[PDB]
């Protein structure tokens, strides 16, 4: 009986026919989530690259003063005051600018990484201030030696000035 | 990591490896009293050789070893160079550490 | 040192009155040398032997590490003469913690 | 038969048609989401400058004292009781007004300075009372010397009074 | 960090510096003792006085 | 910062002050302990009744 | 898991687990019988929902 009297049942309410109507449109609604996501999945597999620097390593500092120097005339930074001595004898205050968390975009070697400054979460970590800062280098493309470069630009900068 | 020698560490109730495989020094590297750097390789490698010996009698099959001697004679020395020439590796434990207790050092 | 086996490390000792110049030969020593200077201070707080191993193991390359008062981390003479070496510190650190890590297995 | 007979199936509804109408209808939606976040994201990159300073530093304070002063007409403030001893060798109490936290806006230097007093998240900072405050100064243009002359005057009120 | 960040033109005052650590027969004795509440010495003070990061 | 924060027209009063430190022999002696419960100081006593911050 | 009849029915759901595809590993040393001790890769059910006959 639920399946003739049913469809006896269905086919006598026209307002049936606009609900298998709108049945489509969920089952089509659902199906354009799952495709947005695949789709999004196989872009960042096979034509993005991601660089993640935790805070537990040395390459985080090298590659955050590497950011402090090369960040082109970003606007979005926060300030860091230290002493710096001059080659007179004395101390004067030092306003030095870090770029504030946020996405920040450079050009280098002809791409455009995408930089983007981690927070603080949960203020948990080891052999630091436990704020569990971070930075991710996005770029578009399949080359991999271009952090390469950046992580080693960074420690020759590092072992500069 | 063949050809080094691989050193574990207590990190919690686990032995982890600390650092990088150390490279090996060369077993006579080091100079003992005559005889002694045999006498210990030959006594290790017989008790590794032989569990059988130890199971049909029943005896445990573990064996330790004590280097006494004033400091800077080669104890440590020799244990590096043994653990090489054996291809063994090391796990340094701190007996006077904070977080050791009887439970964790079994 | 690779060809003979011997472990590459070496370490130093000035010891005199005060103010005869240790440490400002120390800084211009590591100026002459540009090496950078790596401040340890054996009697702290957070220090231990796992830590003291993995700090001395971490040091950044063409550095000097400096252990500045050294016979103040540990007691001495009358207690050198007696059984223990007391860690008259602060933190978790032992007299073997130190020896075996300035030379031992792991350094 | 998925590709056909679903063809058939679909232009058999004409509730279908109204579905793949609503279709288009979620797709440009999605779209005008995106549309706006790169909107946004540009215009923040390109013409808008952003100061972020922590409670980590001096400059908070030397910062915080000058927008305690130069606030002008400012109907949003926080009170901060002192005691100031008066030249004729007695104290009294000083009622010091502080801008509360919100989004407070001033006319410096021809511009529409946005400062906003950041509250408390989570009470984790270190050599402070950890209330992790901050400030961020927010205008419109693309010239950053505006808040270093912002930073400078800063310093110069607390050497100064 | 202390001494390393005082402010510009200041004068830093450490008033009653024989109150920290134990003194004339203790010093004397082979340690100098802190007598204090937390966790100075006596090298980390000589080092910070004048040291090599000072 | 008590000290600093008084209120007006109020008198500060400190009830049994021999009771703070050890004292008499101790006094003789090298230190002037603290035979309290906290974190108090027989110099930092002295420096906030009459100091430089006072 | 403040019982012994959990440490028990764990042990019996590592073993009588069918052909279930969703365990997670559990290394151990177990010592053979020729008096040496190798590494014994044990695989108990991953938490989830797991079905039985
Ligand atoms: N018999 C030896 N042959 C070669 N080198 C040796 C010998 N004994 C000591 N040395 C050298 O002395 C130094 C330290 O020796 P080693 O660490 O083995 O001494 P030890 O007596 O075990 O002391 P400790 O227990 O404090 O480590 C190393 O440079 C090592 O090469
Ligand atoms: N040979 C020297 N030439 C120039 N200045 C010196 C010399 N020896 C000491 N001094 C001066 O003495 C002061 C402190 O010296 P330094 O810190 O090197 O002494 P020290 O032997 O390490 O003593 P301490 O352990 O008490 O610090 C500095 O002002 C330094 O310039
Ligand atoms: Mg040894
Ligand atoms: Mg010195």
């Amino acid at each position: 009986m639920p399946f003739s009297d049913f469809v006896l049942a269905l086919k006598d309410n026209p307002y049936f026919g606009a609900g298998f109507g709108l049945v489509g449109v969920g089952t089509a609604l659902a199906m354009a989530r799952k495709g947005a996501q695949l789709g999004l999945v196989a872009f960042r597999r096979h034509y993005m690259i991601t660089l993640e620097v935790p805070a537990r390593d040395r390459s985080y500092a090298w590659l955050l003063s590497w950011l402090t120097r090369h960040s082109t005339r970003t606007q979005h930074l926060s300030v860091e005051t230290s002493y710096l001595q001059h080659e007179s004898g004395r101390i004067s205050t030092k306003f030095e600018f870090i770029p504030s968390p946020g996405n920040h975009f450079i050009w280098y070697q002809g791409k455009w990484i995408r930089v983007e400054r981690n927070r603080d979460m949960q203020m948990v970590d080891l052999q630091t201030g436990t704020p569990w800062e971070s930075v991710t280098f996005t770029a578009l493309g399949t080359d991999r030696k271009v952090f390469f470069n950046i992580l080693e630009e960074a420690r020759a900068l590092a072992l500069q000035q | 990591e063949e050809g080094k020698t691989v050193m574990y560490t207590a990190v919690g109730s686990e032995w982890r490896t600390f650092g990088y495989p150390r490279r090996r020094r060369p077993l006579d590297s080091v100079v003992l009293q005559q005889g002694l750097a045999d006498r210990i390789v030959k006594d290790i490698r017989e008790f590794i050789d032989n569990p059988k010996w130890y199971i049909d009698r029943g005896i445990p099959y573990r064996r330790g070893y004590l280097l006494y001697g004033p400091p800077g004679c080669g104890k440590s020395s020799f244990i590096t160079a043994l653990a090489g020439e054996l291809e063994h590796s090391i796990c340094l434990l701190s007996l006077t550490d904070s977080s050791l207790s009887d439970d964790r050092l079994n | 040192y690779i060809d003979r086996g011997i472990p590459y490390r070496r370490g130093y000792l000035l010891y005199g009155p005060p103010g005869c110049g240790k440490s400002s030969f120390i800084t211009a020593l590591a100026g002459e040398l540009e090496h950078s200077i790596c401040l340890l201070s054996l009697t702290d707080s957070s220090l231990s032997d796992d830590r003291l191993n993995h700090l001395l193991s971490v040091a950044p390359q063409q550095s000097l590490v400096l252990l500045e008062d050294v016979d103040a981390a540990f007691l001495s003479r009358d207690l050198a003469v007696e059984n223990p070496i007391k860690y008259q510190g602060l933190g978790r650190l032992t007299f073997s913690g130190l020896l075996n890590a300035l030379d031992g297995v792991a350094s």
